[PDB]
RNA sequence: GUUAUCCGGAAUGAUUGGGCGUAAAGCGUCUGUAGGUGGCUUUUUAAGUCCGCCGUCAAAUCCCAGGGCUCAACCCUGGACAGGCGGUGGAAACUACCAAGCUGGAGUACGGUAGGGGCAGAGGGAAUUUCCGGUGGAGCGGUGAAAUGCGUAGAGAUCGGAAAGAACACCAACGGCGAAAGCACUCUGCUGGGCCGACACUGACACUGAGAGACGAAAGCUAGGGGAGCGAAUGGGAUUAGAUACCCCAGUAGUCCUAGCCGUAAACGAUGGAUACUAGGCGCUGUGCGUAUCGACCCGUGCAGUGUUGUAGCUAACGCGUUAAGUAUCCC
């Protein structure tokens, strides 16, 4: 279906987890153990947008567009 | 994996000194010169290729025991210069010559890789890859 | 040729009990060298004893034609390390007190060399025997290498 | 000769040329920004790199070759290796760049499977203490030996009742998971990873990490609860020359819960992380394959982790030894 390892994909796929996370995170904040973990993934997925624009610009900025994702911190 | 050719140089110590002729390395254009190299020195019996899933290892037969495996007076050494962190260049009258010429240092220069001998018959310096005993 | 003379001592419920510790090396100063150590009541006889084993432990050194290494080589025994490198004739042999009384025995005439590391005689002793041992005369480069001798000169 | 100054020896600040298990030395543990290094194949370019030629890097000094003061020191002539910078002509292996490729590195999907991983919500039993009764009727408790203490206002003992808090026997093991700290009566829910088997897919997306962030035993503190046992402090009894201690009798903070702060430990493997490569023997945990039977073994093996002896090699010695303190590369 697509590529399943296609750059985009993948980080659709983080992004989504990600917001997934998020509201477990609120409903019990002292589960540390879970956000180490989301700060793991958000790590990944920041990884593949940077590499992703070292490649592409096009595809990136589209990409970031799309899934809603914050613009890069390198400005 | 950082460094392939440091590896290569490693994998032939390690099984030297473990009193082993042959050894497995991963094949490269650097791999296969130097060994090509290797053998025209006579550090090295015999060398041959082999592919398997799209990866190709060079074996290495090597020298045979010193009339024993205990009693050895000679080991074969190797030594990595020119590293990822430091590149060693020299021109034409700094290039090494290893205990009076006995062994050999191996450059890599404009016209390919050889050793110090052809690099002073053609009057061209370079980046040194290795010192070999 | 004796290089250090010490007082050891083990300690018994009488009190200390004195003996001496002789290192000695050998050599007739032909190419033909040995270290071995003694233990004994008297000097003399540590002496003596130390005598034996270095004769029964002797080596020899590779030479070249002005009486001088093949080449300049390391050595490790202990905390001892050892440095030596061939000379020009004439320059004649400079090295301390272990070093150079093995090398000297062993007739080597011009030697540059220089202990790194420790200071104590005997390891550095050995340690030299261990360099001068590993030391590959031309020839034999020639014979392992399966290469005429002038290949390799040039 | 003495004193002062500088380099040496000093490998004693180490590029050449050191170290960090116990000698001085690995941040407590991760996540990650700059920064540094980074797999294979083909092409490009020529920034490094390499070779040739030119300009210059004043003379004096140092180096070589002669000459002059009777010699030397000193003076004079001629010449040059280094090494630096700039221009130009070539070379294209390595780093760097440009264009396209490739999976074994790193990931994604799929399908499995073990688990005291974390947070949250339910439930459970011993035991202990106190309280309310019935019996009973002199000592209980405690020490090396005693005494304080509790007891005829009925103790302890024993049976029946309530109530409360905290901790989870056996399983438990030289076992499991966690980044570390830590995590175990039982259950359910929300969720983090890990590993294995398949090509299903992307095609270098990697490794580390100055600053910065998050977590971080116990004690401690702020605010509100809670308070059985234990127990700093404190008090009494002894012991002792003395005893502000060890022992005993009581017992307040605290230990618990909620919301925070603190950020330290022998936070220890006294061992930073990644990768590659180097005998075995005996073990275990999770899985996969073949065999055994057609389901449990069983065997041989492939991985992933975990433990004990030990070859090479290393080490000052002890010892470490595929989970290196071995042989190499990179970062802190
Ligand atoms: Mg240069
Ligand atoms: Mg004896
Ligand atoms: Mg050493
Ligand atoms: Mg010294
Ligand atoms: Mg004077
Ligand atoms: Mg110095
Ligand atoms: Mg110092
Ligand atoms: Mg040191
Ligand atoms: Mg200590
Ligand atoms: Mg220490
Ligand atoms: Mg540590
Ligand atoms: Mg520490
Ligand atoms: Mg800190
Ligand atoms: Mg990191
Ligand atoms: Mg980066
Ligand atoms: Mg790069
Ligand atoms: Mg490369
Ligand atoms: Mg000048
Ligand atoms: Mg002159
Ligand atoms: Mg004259
Ligand atoms: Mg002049
Ligand atoms: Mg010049
Ligand atoms: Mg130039
Ligand atoms: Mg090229
Ligand atoms: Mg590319
Ligand atoms: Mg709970
Ligand atoms: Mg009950
Ligand atoms: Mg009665
Ligand atoms: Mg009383
Ligand atoms: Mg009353
Ligand atoms: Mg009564
Ligand atoms: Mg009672
Ligand atoms: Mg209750
Ligand atoms: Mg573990
Ligand atoms: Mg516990
Ligand atoms: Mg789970
Ligand atoms: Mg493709
Ligand atoms: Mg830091
Ligand atoms: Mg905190
Ligand atoms: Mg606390
Ligand atoms: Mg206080
Ligand atoms: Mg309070
Ligand atoms: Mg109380
Ligand atoms: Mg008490
Ligand atoms: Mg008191
Ligand atoms: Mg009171
Ligand atoms: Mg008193
Ligand atoms: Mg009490
Ligand atoms: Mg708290
Ligand atoms: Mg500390
Ligand atoms: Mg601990
Ligand atoms: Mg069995
Ligand atoms: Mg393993
Ligand atoms: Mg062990
Ligand atoms: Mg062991
Ligand atoms: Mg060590």
């Amino acid at each position: 279906e697509e590529n399943k390892g296609s750059v985009e994909f993948q980080v659709f796929c983080f992004t989504n987890k990600i917001r997934r996370l998020t509201l477990h995170l609120e409903l019990h904040k002292k589960d540390y153990s879970s956000q180490r973990g989301l700060r793991k993934t958000l790590g990944k997925r920041q990884r593949l947008l940077a590499y992703l624009l070292k490649i592409n610009g096009v595809r990136y900025k589209e990409l970031i567009s799309k899934l809603n994702i914050r613009e890069l911190k390198t400005r | 994996g950082k460094d392939t050719i440091a590896d290569i140089i490693t994998c032939i110590r390690n099984a030297d000194m473990n009193r082993k002729g042959t050894v497995r390395i991963v094949s490269t254009n650097i791999t296969e010169n130097i060994v090509k190299i290797l053998l025209r020195e006579g550090f090295i019996e015999n060398a041959r290729k082999h592919q398997e899933r799209n990866k190709y290892f060079l074996v290495l037969t090597l020298r045979h025991r010193r009339n024993k495996k205990g009693p050895y007076l000679n080991t074969f050494h190797l030594k990595r210069v020119s590293r990822p962190g430091l590149r060693i260049y020299s021109n034409y009258q700094r290039i090494p010559r290893i205990l009076g010429g006995m062994g050999i240092a191996i450059l890599s220069t404009s016209r390919g890789i050889m050793t110090d001998r052809e690099a002073r018959l053609e009057g061209i310096g370079g980046e040194i890859l290795c010192y070999i005993w | 040729n004796v290089v250090q003379v010490r007082r050891v001592t083990k300690v018994v419920k009488g009190g200390k009990h004195m003996r001496f510790r002789a290192i000695v090396v050998v050599g007739d100063k032909k190419g033909q060298v040995g270290v071995g150590v003694g233990k004994a009541k008297e000097v003399v006889s540590a002496v003596q004893k130390a005598a034996v084993d270095a004769r029964r432990n002797i080596i020899t050194v590779p030479m070249t034609k002005y009486l001088t290494f093949p080449h300049r080589n390391e050595a490790d025994y202990g905390a001892a390390r050892v440095m030596l490198r061939p000379a020009a004739p004439g320059t004649g042999v400079i090295a301390g007190g272990a070093v150079r009384t093995v090398l000297e025995m062993a007739g080597v005439e011009n030697a540059l060399g220089k202990q790194l590391g420790s200071n104590n005689a005997l390891n550095n002793a050995r340690a030299t025997i261990v360099a001068v041992q590993t030391m590959r005369q031309f020839s034999d480069v020639a014979r392992d290498r399966g290469i005429p001798m002038e290949e390799l000169w040039k």
